[PDB]
């Protein structure tokens, strides 16, 4: 997996 | 406000409702009938407790003076205080929870009269 | 000087695969992150050598439970239902350099919660502690802190505030 | 603020399959509920991965024995006779929303008692401690507290009362 | 009542039965023959002990004054007190159990007469 | 109120199969009775389940040795010679209801002593501690206390007496 | 400078900004209105902490005097101090972090007037 | 009797046999030659020790006064006491066992004469 | 009353098979004698039962070393050379009844020393500790104390004497 | 006299195979270096003998994290990515004799980091601890200290300086 | 003899050999030149230590008075005492081993002259 | 020499170099300008530490008196002392290593003048 | 009386097979010598018996490191290079009787060093600890102390001297 | 199993 | 086994 | 083995 | 491996 | 092995 930001705009 | 003044105001709002006089110290021109309550400003320790809050130990002392003619009544005041101030006190900014309460009584002859002096200490953990 | 306080770390979680903002782990008491390599060594009469086994990685912590909350209830659902969770560890005082200017330095994990214990004792606020098992390589990056949680909803008293 | 005291949890039991009201566990000293996943990990030269083993779940506690009682005597019968017991953990200060208005938030378990130790020492009230093994997924819900026990039969002195 | 007054009343009901005078403090116009008992209001700590009760430590002091002419009798009073107040005391709201008892004696010459002063302390855990 | 002191339990023994009155275990310092179920759990892809293994039960304690005695000498004979012993645990303050009016509530065990250690230290009365392994289900009942031992032979001083 | 003088100067720069007088001791010819702050030079322990640094515990006491006519205001000064001096203080050579803070208050009649005396102690770990 | 009086009587029966005077306190009209023994009533703690008995700590003090002209003799009295009162004392109701003994000596000039004052403390565990 | 002090036990040794008087173990600090049965239990669907395995028995202790001595030097020879040693535990204050009037109650063992550790520390008298493995059933009896050692060679000072 | 303080040891690291100056491990709290031989022994009726198994060697330590830093971040990359690291232990007060006059006595290791734990607690600077597994024989020598780090960049306050 | 007098005699036999006067207390008609030694009778605890012996802690204090004109010499006396009385002292019945020694010095102006007062304490474990 | 006098001489050799007067006590006919140093003879514990040496804790106090007109300078003296006497002191027979240093300051009005009194304590482990 | 201080033991070493005087182990903090027999026991229905297995023997200790030294550096070479070392334990206050008049009572060992740990902590002199594995039976005798080390090179201060 | 309330009216 | 009372009248 | 007394007259 | 100095001039 | 004295004159 890569990095994903905390926010819903960067959901998994 | 500090937790000290918040608790001190709640303890006044409480004890001042019983109908006996409540004071922090007696002044010379002020006449106080027995029984009466003396109430003393809390001490408060504080320390970091979680990554998001302090917590600490806040110590309340209230102090009950009566003539020794009737001890069942004086003990009625002691029990009434404890039952109103425990297990928890809740106010605008702070919560208080009894860690322990200590009751000690003396027979006092300093005033050419046999008085009863009860000192009630309540330790509150606070959050 | 410039020593690093523990309480400047922010720990965040969310259930994997659902489009929602990450939720902050409030009232942590203590925390730890561990990495450990299961190396063997093989002996031979020419001489012994050390062999590069795989690495196990895990995150661990304790928190105080409170009434305005639903998250410990999610941890204990997650350990039993084997739900995959994303998690961040964010350093609230290292900001990103440019473009990431509004973000803070972070590690990103995904993995499973593997332990949850409630501890309750007379004369005490009940704790919970948990363990989280990281899958694979944790990933470095910069993370946006949920500003409405971290700076807008401030509260008076012994709760930390500016 | 709004920290959660331990003594607001109410622990209830009853023998499974008999139509009676649940009996409260009085004089708890300390308590804990634990869930823990027995995950393995499998290595391969393509890379290691973590495998989702089964979860063991258990409830544990200590209490002071007293003369007006028959319940520790039921725990020690139950551990030896392998009797199945239902149990509740109820949060005495979270009420249900509507319809459940008279009920309090709870977990429901059924399972077996697996341990009972009496501890007796000169100069002391004798304790007992127990362990309870949960079967399967514990079930979430709202529970009716036995109002005659919890609020009607109040007693003076150091026993808690309003 | 508090546990303090409940215990204090039980200790009076007991010691007042022996036929010697029992007092909390002597007043100036009051004539007291030897031997006599002084009895002092208990101290009480309290803290949370189970999810269902407090418990605490309540400290009783009783205090025996006699002329030193006959020490076997004075010791008879000490042993009689201890045997009536231990191992347990039971009252309406409270139970008391001896944690320890401490006996100390002094020879007192404050009054131009050689008196014996025994102080008996009993610590009760209370429930 | 009505808390249960440890020292109100009376522990009695006798050698199995000989017609004599049970002998009291004097000068106990601490005591414990334990029951514990050796449950396994069996996993399957349909779901895991818990299996009801057998129960081990044991009684344990410490006492001070004294010169007017011969009983610790019997315990240490019994552990080596593998002698079967009966034992009672009796509650000196719960009397039987009717017919059993002169008896006190009890558990009856029979089994073997499995451990005995003397502990001796300079500046101290030497202790012994023992373990007793219960055979089977312990049996509930009411037991006659040996009145000549428990109430007739009272002694002055720090030995407990009425 | 020592950490003592560095912290003492930062605590002066702070409290001297509120507009009430701040002093280390009052001299006889000097007239001070109420309320006022007394501020006392810190104590500092030091010890080796890493292979590369010392660390230690530095104790600050600040001390607030007021007439008891209005306690909400006096408590406003106490809270204002604590909020400006915690959780951390930072200066040229040193860092300071609150380990704990202790607030105690007395009612003082030494001066033929009923004063409030608050003593604020802050323990800083320092690096 | 208490363990206090039982032990105190055994310690008198012992020390009174040496031929020097033994006293609890000296009265004004009473002439006492040197050397002499002062003996002070024991203290006794008590607590539950087994399911069948109490046990406790009983503290004896005996106290030896002499002119400093000959210290070998005064030390002979100290050693004679200790050798008669240890390791164990046995009486009707109680047993006593030395836990420790503490010997301290002072040179005393309160009486316009150089005296030797030895205080012998023996702690007995008792059963 | 009549409590039993540790220091009234006398521990004696001699090398097995040589005709000499037993030598006293001086300056014991602490002591213990242990017996323990290696019982298994066998489960069956008719019900579990407990099986009477063999007993292991051992004696253990600590002493202070001194210059007028050669016995710790014998213990450390004996543990390495596997020498069989006889040993007695004698109760210095229980005399024999008649005929044995000059003897004291005892246990007799023979067996091997199995451990010896010296412990030395700056600011301290160096200790040794040992373990002795009993062969078979220890034997009960009455033992003659070596009167020249126990009562004739008395010494002044802090060494115990009448 | 001439006792050896711990804080005179300097611990240095660099990633193996890249041409850069070694980086100093700042703010060590405690340290240790261990060597241990896995010897067996083989018994025979002619007599037992001890056999010379291989040696495991490891270096271990704890440090305080700080904001002006990137090295703990390299340790935690190195434990997961299995990066080979060179390391020195240098004695800052033993100089080399001649030619090596500007160097200090040292051990040189190369090997892998095998552990990294962060420890964070409320009211505290967060620690990390690590373990390093030495490959083969460590090599003796004299090492140049990085003079710009050790003596040029001095700082005021509680940071050590001349 | 006790261990107290045995040790006290050995410490006299030692310090009395240096040629300066040694005393337990100074009497009014007695003229003492500086420097001089005061030596005070030991304290001794005792307790059971093995199944065959007691052991205990015996505390010696020796006390050195000098005019402050020359401190190197006064320190020469201190070091000479310590080197003669440590590490071990051996006598007829008892052995003594230094557990610790504590040296403290004061500048004393009680006598209208600037004196040096050194107090040397040596704790001996004894066997 | 003892470690006390060795350290005391090294601390004099140091502080006496700054150009302000250094004293152990002020005598009545002796005029001392401000600022000045008072330096007090160390205390020293000793105990066995290895099979081959003692070790112990040696406590140094140096004590700095100044008029309060300029506190930056007085603090300059405090920091100069600490920087010259730590981390280690080395002398002929002994080594000293800072275990901790404690700095405390008072404002002193005993002399009808407002003085600053700093007491610097340094604990040295010694070998 | 005549109690035996630890610090009267002298521990000496030398590398096996090279003709040099033994070197004293300075600044020992604590010490121990251990012997322990690996006995089994064999059960039979005729009765159990104890079987005389082989003995393992080992010497252990801690010391403070100092700058005028090279010996801890030899211990850490010896544990890694598996060098055989001779060692003596000598009793500095028991002299030999005649002919051996200048010698002191001793044990002689030869064997290998099997452990070495440095321990370093801020605010402290760094320790090392070691373990030495004895080969075979240790041998009794009388040993010459190296008089130039033990009595000629005396030093002032807190170093012990006459 | 499902959830069952504490009371005898919801016996197992 | 069943329950047996403490006394010799109820011997095993 | 049986019991043997401590003394050389009852050697093993 | 042999000994290598700390500096970039003695890189591995 | 036998006993050997500490000195170089009794080397192994």
């Amino acid at each position: 997996y890569r990095f994903h930001d905390t926010t819903k705009e960067d959901a998994l | 406000m500090t937790p000290n003044l918040q608790l001190y105001n709640k303890a006044y709002e409480t004890l001042q409702g019983y109908g006996f006089p409540v004071i922090s110290r007696k002044e010379m021109q002020q006449e106080i009938p027995y029984p009466f309550f003396v109430i003393k400003m809390p001490e408060s320790n504080r320390s970091k407790y979680t990554f998001d809050s302090y917590s600490g130990d806040t110590n309340l002392v209230i102090d009950i003076w009566s003539v020794s003619d009737d001890l069942g009544h004086h003990d009625g005041l002691v029990k009434r205080c404890i039952d109103d101030l425990t297990p928890s006190v809740k106010t605008n900014d702070y919560d208080f929870e009894e860690d322990d309460t200590n009751i000690t009584q003396l027979v006092d002859d300093t005033t050419n009269q046999e008085l009863l002096h009860t000192s009630i200490t309540i330790s509150y953990k606070t959050f | 000087a410039n020593m690093k306080n523990s309480n400047d770390r922010i720990i965040l979680f969310r259930k994997a695969g659902e489009k929602v903002d990450a939720t902050k782990m409030l009232f942590l008491t203590e925390y730890g992150l561990s990495h450990e390599a299961d190396t063997d060594t093989e002996d031979t009469m020419d001489g012994s050598y050390n062999t590069g086994g795989s690495v196990e990685s895990t995150m661990s912590g304790t928190a105080k439970m409170f009434y305005g909350d639903d998250f410990a209830d999610e941890i204990e659902d997650a350990v039993v239902d084997r739900v995959l969770y994303e998690a961040w560890e964010v350093e609230s005082r290292i900001p990103g350099k440019n473009g990431d200017s509004a973000k803070f330095k972070a590690k990103y994990f995904q993995g499973f919660h593997n332990k949850f214990e409630l501890k309750a004792e007379a004369n005490g606020i009940d704790e919970y502690e948990y363990e989280y098992g990281v899958n694979g390589r944790f990933q470095r990056g910069f993370a946006t802190l949920p500003e409405a949680v971290t700076k807008k909803l401030k509260a008076t008293g012994y709760r930390f505030h500016d």
